[PDB]
């Protein structure tokens, strides 16, 4: 608190299509300006 | 005119001398953070990035 600021650090783990796989490890980079979303 | 090779999946409790002798190496995926120290130490050209590729790599990759 200064309004409020939270912060959440994360580490990678893995990679989920569309289809519906699972395949582990993530090659790829997120880009800034981007959303995220709790695990349904 | 006889050659080695050594395979394992925990190279800390592993002979010092008989990687040493071993003039080439294949990483596949390593986890496991003291491995990581141990076979970063033995190895000589890596810098920190080349130990943040070990541990993301895929399926079938090296």
């Amino acid at each position: 608190h200064v309004n409020f600021r939270f912060q959440i650090d994360t580490q990678p783990i893995g990679t989920l299509s569309e289809d519906g796989e699972f395949s582990r490890g993530s090659h790829s980079l997120p880009v800034p300006t981007e959303y995220a979303y709790v695990t349904p | 005119g006889v050659t080695l090779m050594v395979v394992s999946q925990r190279p800390s409790e592993v002979s010092e001398t008989i990687f040493s002798q071993c003039s080439n190496f294949i990483s596949l995926r390593l986890t496991n953070a003291v491995d990581q120290t141990y076979v970063k130490s033995l190895l000589p050209d890596l810098s920190a990035g080349l130990g943040d590729l070990l541990p993301n790599l895929a399926q079938g990759e090296f």
